[PDB]
């Protein structure tokens, strides 16, 4: 879910006019908003306004910097990345978050447009063929864990 | 200066890594020795036309090749006109061969359908014959494309001409004097001159005209392939290297060139590990240089080892070594390169700790080597690289995830504030019953999760199955409901490509038609006439406008081609609840297939407003909180725990056993059938089933599924 | 435990970097020619290529069209277009460029220049106003403090009777169809694309070189000036039309030098 | 010289799949595609049935087709079989001498009646499941004179079926074609280097490059030897089966051969167990 | 024409497919076929292919029968692509008119929805012409929207034929007014219906500020139409596929349909809102005879309304003689009663008479161009302005009477006031362009307006930020979400809080947009006469190219007059002004043949 997460999340950086895509994106599990939170975003119109501004200068990093400074300023700004350490089973979600990030920013570097990006996540999100790269790490190895 | 072992694996880590930091820690970086990547889509598009004749044009193929500007901008497709193309290829059935030549030419037998001449010839019959026509040539026109939109149709017939005549243009071999203006055609035809790929052009042009100065410099007489021509043009595309910002004031990012050691303060040595450094370049085994070895011959591994000499000896302050030491993937050992484990075997036999002065020889050696050996963490938040002490870390953003002082992600269940309307119709309680997560997510919140459509598929279907079939199924349903000629149908269905070809198809077609003329002998037995009637009812202070269609005297009569499922029950009793409510005495019948009957037999108004008042209760609950009414896992539970001998429900904990199995059966299905639980509106409350949550469900479910199966016969 | 970050007390670097000049900002007819950039380049490896002694040869502008894949229909009006360029002199005393030879000519010179100071545009621009002529207008360009190394590829350097000279190609000029190009429309070119920085720094550069190869070296002795040559302004019955000539006023090269230097 | 190794190899097996079935399945008629479509839906599940045997050394099909029969004549053959039962059905029709016994209820006429109404056309390939009374082997444990039924017996002794004609086309045409893609694309696989170095070492210049080899390095060390394909120890036979001065060590572990899904073979260690005479343990 | 010479490659490819190993005149008729579809013709007379074609007697000698197909009809109907009507061909000839399948089926299904289900619905007329007196105050002579509401009510189908400024939807409120004070018990749910989304939300304002004028009661009120949807919202049509939800089998539930600017209802949307009516509705139809063609291939409103000029019935006259208890004129003679009696024609504006020289410059627009020179000449009538277009000065002159015309817009910004009077100072004033690109179009003016406004210190603008102060913007798609429609005008400022887009709700309010949320923005200061149709502009300016082009003709003048209520200004030549008024932008379609019979 979390790779279906990333790319709302993409689509709602690369078009935030339209507020459908940026309002999925905003609602999903990554990001761990309450459904009182949605609703006090979809009834003020100032703070999805900060929103839509925020997401425009992320999109402005992302045609300027690439796709991990972008991700990391999301992850900075919206504190996204404490909260799901503080979450419990939120460890294993992060690594493939940070896998799924790396995969992105190691494919955007060998294409020029940034349409093309979001058209190969969704590709390979539709491919669910197993090479050696895309394959899920082990989360975490300081902590102890029943090896199956 | 930071110089790694192959530039291109570790360059985009570095750029990820030196773009993130923020203004306070960013250090301005330039990155040299790179392959010069100057246009993709203008070189790789100017390659895959080269291989024409070769490709099998293939539907994705020339999407990907319409995805360029130049290409699109030369027949005067937009990216608007790229979106309806897209859509267009997909429904028109479009999966491969230009033309049926072209399926002639790969030895495979003419069906006369599924190629880009019988799209073309659906495409153009759609902009002039209605799709309610019929077939004319065994082509069923394509009712989409009707106005000036289809001009962009005579583009896109525009373009695969012109791949049909260059396909018939680069196969025959040529000799070098005939590929002169053969580029440069293909340039000024496939290609519009633009401001920003008026370089690539003039690359492209540079380098087979130069190919072809370098073949008839030796007067080169027989002919000349293309393939021979495209991979040379490719390998020569690709051979550009830049080192421009070599040295411009920037932290310098380059791979490690030999006869180049410029002397640096701070040296820095990436990817260091076994087998990607040394670079290993193994001899042609026909070189007669390497038979016999004299004082002048260059190999690459002792440029190589002179080249680790050489950053060795040029560094003047510090020097860095980094390697990958743990895998990633399955946290295996990977030892590093030979040069670094003599190097650090060289410190550990020559130097020694002020701490252990006189202990021993190997364990010094070893004390040595673990002190300068700094195993770093295998994520950026873990606390260790945050302790204070000799190393710390300067990621002043991963700085509170490591620290663990964050609050967790709350529920998504919310007590939220909800009136209810005067007027709710009747379609509103449909969608809601029909699913009441989704109800609840794209209605109340408006937040509906839009999936990106299916790709084109690269063959021409040969089973049905899924969404096609159903249709197949309802339209042959409502064929033979009326007793139609099922062979108009059949040709109708097979004129538009989405039946098999030849015998195939006609297989389908007999199995399906008679599965649905046994549908249909149980559905028009008790089939009378019926019209649509109006629906304008007052219950709990709440109006309920709608309409019913096909209400015959009977009663209530649908029939779907579908199996037993309790989301159509749900829908059955509850047009059966609205139906009731305002006269109508009768049945309410509903024909599945397999045999599946949905059955309710006629009320009284008062149970019917005191039902249709609970489900309007229930309507005003699921917007406030999510209500978690599953229909198939919860009705699976009920229809396991219910008794319709003695209207009463069993508790024992057999039956409190086989619930909780065919609640975990409905749930999460097998490897074949998707289960309720694989659903992208039930993983966003909650990421694994917990048994709370599930007597949450069962109750829900024991509170509203039960007058479904409470009056089923 | 509690644990903090450590954070960077200064700034990482100052602004070094080693930039140029643009980093710091009938019916055949050379006025119908396609004005752009490759065939800017085009013209310029042309004039690059060719020897300025040996007379023009039509097979040779044929081939060399044939390499650069431009009109073959073009070619007998290029090559007494090159002609008529070639045989018009561009001096104050009336020097050609078939007088040049080869020993005299260097093509495509590459230098780089050092400076250590902080170099401050409003510092720079009132040294610039207060000698050249041609900044009465132009409202100075804005850019940082560059501290570090210049690059710069001067077209061609040539020494004619004792005496040293600078000449550069500007080739674009697609605003002009008719006669009008005279020393006004020029020098209102020269302001607006602001190639007066390009050629200030030409001339530094060429003291310098001059300086650090000659010994016993004189500025006001061996420079002579430096001359624009603009392609299509160059006409056979106007000499003075498509040359400019200009000489600095030998005390601007001094003060830029102690500025540059330190 | 320079080749480009694919990851995955699915793609152009499942395009060499379609093509087959394009080229085989289209032109049949209705009585045949009938029986194709009874033993496969589509290409996809022929492909996931021999999709175990389309990668690694392709095996020896035990008593195959001829290279001349073809669909249709297979097809020809079994509507003749069925027709001569049903003409020595038709013939000794109306007639009952068995003895009658306990477990033998008096229905079986009534069977006798689904085989009257059985025989109408010979466009179906299933048969009734009411000749499996009419067996001699079958009515003696439950006095059949007649060969009629001895005719019934040797009918269903065999499953009449064309899938391995079927089977045995696809094993023969898709790997050629996958062959004849990779070599006009120019790419090469994981089991193709073993391929081409077994049909390298199959020619006879190639016996001579093995001496090549024995120049290149006269000693072998082979670990994990239970993880050994066939094509593999065919190559160490070749080049190092009795040569002096090169040695061969087979280190490994019968015990541990568990990788047979993936192309391994305990039959080739049991033959490379029976090729040499040391054993160490 | 000259365009018709350069042929598309979409008619090519079609001659090519559909004709194939067949003749050559049946590719010819083909491609012309295809390219008449593309400008816009519905049908194809065979009189055109057989005269003005050089290849005409070439296809003669290509073919060999044995009546050797000198006839036209013969030859198209020996191949397989032409048909009369039963086989599924692509190709239709049925009235010696060669169209297309789905042109022919959409103009039998607007043949029949036209002159057989229009009945007559008898109701009583004591009631409805005291009815008509109450609502409509003046009785003293003869009222043309009294005669149209009557005509109206009267039968199920009717068609108003009005221009601008003329009270129609005024007519439409009495109407209404007089359609529930009629039908008291009867309950009516009334339907509004619109090509575009601005002329829904225009409507929508306008039938709310017109119809609480009228008294009324509680069930009165609850009887007012709720909104005004778009044709292809109240139809039910999907982004991906064509399929409808009121198609063919479930008709919308409706009493009444008003369905407001008919002129831009194309052919195919005419064909699927007739489909989707049942079969009591009652469906009155608005926008003018004159006025614009549609967007798409067809030409319903100006064929329908072109037999409006022959006049009623004699039945018909007495019939509303009694109903309106006036004099009615009756029309001579009788060919389509059905269709004549539906009809109507406005004439009285009441926004502007005859003593202003709009109104007679529009009537003159119709006739010749002599009379269009003799109605801007004499005297000018204070209202209508030309200036020539000729060269550099009269461009130069042009922009300061554009900056004269921008005066109190540019007065209001400088100022630093509220935005609503911006606005509305913004739009009374208002240039017509009729290309795009080029000198003489959209973003070439939009560019020299905004040169202008960086030379003269009127707006200050930065080049690299693309939001300067007091920019005016529109959107080019929808968004329900956000509350704009297409041909909605913003203008952004900065109000204090950073520089937003104030849009002018017709409720009255003024909503702030961020330049972020905008998912459409084009410049315009000068918008194209086919994109401001709908809207209404108290100083309009007409700019016509000195290139010929088949976009500047007689309707487009038309609408470019109609388009000003007071003041118009003309840029433009003399003889391009005299070729447009006589080339009139006619499509040939088969109404003409099939309401003659």
């Amino acid at each position: 879910l979390e790779a279906q997460e990333m790319l709302w999340l993409l689509q709602a950086v690369m078009t935030p006019e339209r507020e459908n895509t940026l309002r999925s994106a905003l609602a999903t599990s990554m990001m761990g908003l309450n459904a009182l939170d949605i609703e006090t975003l979809n009834n003020d119109e100032h703070a999805w306004d900060v929103v839509v501004e925020e997401f425009d200068g992320y999109r402005q990093i992302w045609r300027k910097r690439g796709v991990m400074p972008m991700l990391r300023a999301l992850m900075s700004a919206r504190n996204i990345a404490e909260n799901l350490l503080a979450t419990a089973g939120g460890e294993r979600r992060l690594t493939d978050i940070l896998h799924i990030s790396e995969l992105l920013q190691e494919a955007g570097t060998q294409l020029e447009s940034e349409h093309a990006l979001v058209r190969w996540l969704s590709q390979h999100i539709l491919e669910p063929d197993s090479n050696a790269s895309s394959q899920q790490m082990r989360l975490e190895s300081d902590k102890h864990l029943v090896q199956i | 200066i930071v110089m790694v072992a192959d530039i291109d694996s570790y360059s985009p880590f570095i750029q990820a890594v030196f773009g993130s930091a923020p203004a306070d820690r960013y250090l301005p970086y330039a990155i040299s020795d790179r392959r010069a990547r100057q246009s993709h889509p203008v070189l790789e598009a100017f390659i895959s036309l080269l291989s024409l004749p070769d490709s099998r044009f293939v539907s994705e193929d020339v999407l990907a090749l319409l995805d360029v500007p130049v290409l699109a901008a030369r027949f005067d497709i937009t990216e608007e006109g790229l979106r309806y193309l897209r859509q267009w290829v997909n429904e028109s059935g479009i999966r491969w061969g230009i033309d049926d030549d072209n399926v002639r030419e790969l030895e495979l037998p003419a069906t006369g359908q599924h190629t880009w001449r019988f799209g073309l010839t659906r495409m153009l019959l759609g902009y002039a014959m209605e799709s309610a026509q019929g077939e004319w040539q065994s082509v069923l026109p394509y009712d989409e494309s009707s106005g000036l939109i289809a001009e962009l149709v005579g583009h896109l017939a525009s373009l695969l001409m012109q791949l049909n005549i260059w396909r018939r243009g680069l196969a025959q071999e040529r000799p070098l004097e005939e590929w002169l203006p053969v580029c440069r055609d293909m340039l000024n035809a496939f290609f519009l001159p633009d401001a920003e790929t008026e370089a690539a052009m003039t690359l492209i042009e540079q380098q087979w005209q130069a190919i072809i100065a370098e073949g008839l410099g030796a007067q080169y007489g027989d002919a000349v392939p293309l393939s021979l021509l495209r991979d040379e043009l490719a390998q020569r595309l690709d051979q550009e290297r830049i080192s421009q910002r070599f040295l411009a004031g920037p932290v310098n990012i380059c791979t490690l060139m030999p006869m180049r050691s410029i002397p640096f303060k701070v040296v820095c040595l990436l990817g260091m590990n076994d087998g990607v450094y040394p670079r290993q370049l193994a001899p042609l085994g026909f070189d007669l240089m390497s038979q016999k070895p004299k004082r002048g011959d260059r190999s690459r591994r002792d440029d190589d080892r002179y080249l680790f000499l050489e950053a060795l000896i040029s560094a003047q302050q510090k020097l860095y070594i980094s390697y990958i030491g743990r895998s990633i993937q399955d946290n295996s050992e990977r030892f590093p390169s030979v040069l670094v484990q003599e190097l650090i075997d060289y410190i550990g036999q020559s130097h020694y700790l002020p701490g252990d002065e006189a202990l021993n020889c190997d364990e010094s050696e070893a004390r040595v080597k673990a002190h300068l050996t700094c195993l770093h963490t295998r994520m950026p938040f873990d606390p260790q690289n945050y302790q204070p002490g000799e190393r710390q870390s300067y990621a002043r953003e991963w700085l509170p995830a490591a620290s663990q002082a964050g609050k967790a992600h709350s529920e998504f269940v919310q007590p939220l504030p909800f009136t209810l309307p005067e007027t709710v119709p009747l379609e509103t309680l449909q969608r809601f019953w029909a699913h009441p997560v989704r109800a609840f997510f794209q209605m109340r919140l408006q937040v509906n999760f839009r999936t990106e459509d299916s790709e084109i598929p690269d063959t021409e279907p040969f089973i049905l199955e899924g969404l096609s079939r159903y249709q197949i199924n309802q339209q042959l349903l409502n064929a033979l409901v009326e007793q139609d000629d099922a062979e108009r149908l059949f040709r109708r269905f097979r004129a538009a490509g989405d039946l098999p070809y030849g015998a195939f198809g006609e297989i389908f077609w007999e199995t399906q038609c008679q599965e649905m003329q046994q549908l249909a002998d149980r559905v028009i037995a008790c089939r009378q006439p019926g019209q649509s009637m109006e629906i304008d009812l007052a219950c709990n202070g709440v109006q309920i406008t709608g309409w019913l269609p096909q209400v015959q005297p009977d009663g209530l009569l649908r029939w779907r081609p579908s199996l037993l499922s309790v989301a159509q029950g749900m829908q059955l009793w509850l047009e059966h609840l609205v139906y009731c409510a305002s006269g109508g005495n009768g049945e309410s019948r509903l024909f599945l297939r397999k045999d599946g009957e949905w059955r309710f037999p006629p009320l009284a108004a008062e149970q019917a407003l005191h039902y249709l008042s609970q489900l309007i209760e229930g309507y005003r609950e699921g917007m406030s909180a999510p209500l978690l009414v599953l229909p198939e896992s919860g009705g699976a539970w009920l229809k396991t725990c219910y008794d319709a001998q003695n209207d009463a429900m069993l508790d024992d904990d057999s039956t409190l056993q086989k619930a909780r199995t065919k609640f975990l059966q409905a749930y999460e299905g097998n490897m074949m059938v998707r289960g309720e639980g694989d659903d992208i509106w039930y993983q966003r409350l909650w990421r694994q089933l917990t048994p709370e949550t599930m007597e949450a469900i069962v109750e829900q479910s024991q509170r509203f599924l039960l007058p479904l199966f409470r009056f089923n016969q | 435990a509690e644990l903090n970050a450590k954070t960077l007390q200064r700034l990482p670097g100052d602004n070094w970097r080693v930039t140029s000049y643009s980093g710091l900002q009938p019916t055949l007819t050379p006025h119908q020619f396609p004005r752009g950039a490759s065939p800017g380049t085009f013209l310029h490896s042309l004039f690059e290529d060719l020897d300025f002694t040996q007379p023009v040869d039509p097979n040779w502008v044929r081939e060399k069209l044939e390499l650069g894949g431009f009109e073959s229909q073009w070619e007998p009006v290029l090559t007494e277009w090159i002609t008529a360029v070639l045989q018009a002199p561009l001096n104050e005393t009336g020097v050609s460029l078939s007088q040049l030879s080869a020993r005299n000519k260097q093509v495509e010179m590459e230098f780089y220049l050092p400076i250590s100071e902080p170099l401050i545009a409003s510092q720079l621009d009132t040294l610039i106003r207060q000698f050249d002529p041609l900044s009465a207008g132009c409202p100075p360009l804005e850019f940082m403090q560059v501290r570090g190394m210049l690059k710069g590829f001067i077209d061609l350097v040539f020494r004619h009777e004792g005496r040293y000279y600078l000449l550069a190609y500007k080739s674009n000029w697609l605003g002009e169809d008719s006669s009008a190009y005279t020393q006004q429309a020029m020098a209102a070119a020269m302001q607006a694309h602001r190639y007066d920085l390009q050629y200030q720094l030409y001339t530094l550069a060429l003291h310098r070189y001059l300086r650090h190869r000659i010994a016993d070296y004189d500025y006001e002795h061996h420079f002579g000036g430096v001359i624009y040559l603009f392609l299509r302004g160059v006409d056979k019955e106007h000499p003075q039309q498509g040359i400019y000539t200009t000489r600095p006023n030998a005390g601007l090269i001094a003060l830029m030098d102690e500025m540059f230097a330190g | 010289f320079e080749q480009q190794l694919i990851e995955d190899e699915s793609l152009l097996r499942y395009q060499a799949c379609a093509d087959f079935w394009r080229r085989h399945c289209y032109p049949l008629p209705r009585e045949i595609a009938q029986v194709v479509f009874e033993t496969w839906k589509g290409p996809q599940a022929l492909l996931r049935d021999i999709n175990r045997y389309l990668q690694g050394e392709a095996p020896v099909i035990k008593a195959p087709p001829p290279d001349d029969e073809t669909l249709a004549s297979r097809h020809a053959q079994i509507v003749a079989r069925i027709d001569t039962v049903k003409q020595q059905w038709r013939d000794a029709v109306g007639e009952l001498d068995a003895l009658i016994e306990s477990s033998g209820i008096d229905r079986r006429k009534f069977n006798r009646s689904n085989q009257a109404k059985w025989i109408d056309k010979i466009s179906a390939w299933a048969e009734e499941e009411t000749n499996s009374y009419q067996l001699p082997e079958s009515l003696e444990k439950f006095t059949p004179r007649h060969p009629l039924f001895e005719a019934i017996d040797q009918l269903l002794a065999e499953p009449l079926s064309i899938r391995d004609l079927v089977i045995t086309r696809a094993l023969a045409e898709i790997r050629e074609t996958v062959a004849r893609e990779k070599r006009r694309r120019g790419e090469l696989g994981f089991d193709d280097m073993l391929s081409r170095l077994d049909s390298a070492l199959r020619s006879e210049s190639g016996e001579v490059l093995a001496a090549a080899i024995r120049t290149r390095f006269p000693v072998a060390m082979i670990d994990e030897f239970q993880d050994t394909d066939p094509q593999q120890y065919r190559i160490f036979r070749r080049i190092w089966h009795h040569q002096p001065e090169t040695a061969l060590l087979l280190i490994g572990d019968p015990k541990q051969a568990i990788y047979a899904f993936r192309g391994a073979d305990i039959f080739t260690y049991m033959k490379a167990r029976s090729e040499v005479h040391a054993h160490y343990t | 024409a000259v365009e018709h010479k350069q042929l598309r490659p979409l008619d090519v490819q079609f001659a090519l497919t559909v004709a194939g190993d067949e003749h050559p005149a049946v590719t010819l008729a083909a491609a012309l076929l295809s390219h008449d579809a593309g400008e816009g013709h519905v049908c194809l007379p065979l009189s055109r292919l057989e005269n003005n074609e050089a290849s005409h007697p070439l296809l003669a000698t290509c073919v060999s029968e044995i009546g050797e197909l000198q006839n036209w009809e013969e030859c198209l109907l020996a191949s397989q692509a032409v048909s009369r009507g039963d086989e599924p061909t692509p190709m239709i000839l049925c009235g010696d008119r060669l169209y297309l399948n789905r042109m022919w089926c959409n103009e039998r299904t607007v043949a029949r929805f036209f002159n057989e289900v229009n009945h007559a619905i008898e109701v009583d007329e004591a009631l409805l012409a005291q009815t008509l007196d109450k609502l409509f105050p003046v009785s003293d002579e003869i009222n043309w929207q009294k005669v149209a509401a009557a005509v109206a009510l009267t039968r199920r189908i009717s068609v108003i034929s009005g221009g601008p400024g003329t009270g129609k939807t005024t007519t439409v409120a009495k109407l209404l007014a007089a359609l529930i004070q009629m039908a008291d018990g009867e309950r009516c749910r009334i339907r509004l219906a619109a090509p575009t989304g601005k002329a829904a939300a225009r409507l929508t304002e306008s039938l709310g500020k017109a119809l609480r004028q009228l008294p009324l009661t509680d069930e009165q009120k609850k009887r007012i139409p709720e909104d005004a949807s778009t044709l292809h919202r109240l139809l039910g049509a999907q982004p991906g596929s064509q399929r409808l939800r009121h198609h063919a089998g479930n008709p919308l539930h409706l009493d009444v349909l008003v369905v407001d600017e008919a002129s831009m209802i194309d052919l195919p949307m005419m064909s699927r809102l007739i489909d989707a009516l049942p079969d009591h509705a009652r469906v009155i139809f608005l926008g003018d005879r004159d006025q614009l063609a549609s967007v798409e291939a067809g030409a319903v409103l100006g064929d329908i309304c072109a037999y409006a000029n022959a006049g009623f019935t004699a039945e018909r006259a007495r019939q509303l003689s009694r109903l309106t208890g006036t004099h009615v004129p009756a029309g001579t003679g009788t060919e389509a009663a059905s269709l004549r009696d539906s009809l109507c024609l406005l004439q009285k504006s009441y926004r502007f008479g005859s003593d202003s020289g709009i109104g007679q410059l529009a009537a003159a627009i119709n006739r010749g161009d002599k009379t269009a020179v003799k109605t801007v000449f004499q005297q000018d009538f204070t209202d209508i302005e030309k200036r020539l277009l000729q060269s550099g000065e009269d461009y130069i002159a042009m922009l300061e009477e554009a900056l004269a015309g921008y005066g109190r817009y540019l007065d209001l910004l400088q100022a630093r006031a509220e935005p609503d009077l911006i606005i509305q100072a913004f739009n009374e004033y208002q240039l017509l362009c009729a290309l795009r690109e080029g000198p003489f179009g959209v973003a070439g003016l939009n560019e020299r307006i905004e040169q202008f406004m960086q030379q003269k210190r009127k707006i200050h603008r930065h080049p690299h930020s693309r939001w300067y102060e007091g920019r005016p913007v529109m959107i080019a798609r929808n968004d329900s979400a956000l509350g704009l429609f297409n041909g909605d005008i913003g203008i952004a400022l900065d109000r204090g809080q950073g520089t937003r887009v104030w849009f002018a709700m017709p409720d009255g309010n003024i909503k702030s947009v961020q330049p972020s949320r905008l998912p459409e923005h084009e410049t315009t200061w000068a918008m194209t006469v086919h994109k401001s149709q709908g809207s209404e502009f108290d100083h309009a300016a007409l700019i016509l190219p000195s290139q010929r082009t088949p976009v500047v003709t007689r309707e487009l003048v038309y609408t470019a007059v109609t388009r000003a209520r007071r003041r118009l200004s003309l840029y433009a030549d003399e003889r391009i002004l005299s070729a447009a008024i006589a080339t009139r932008t006619e499509r040939r379609s088969g109404l003409a043949a099939l309401f003659s019979s």
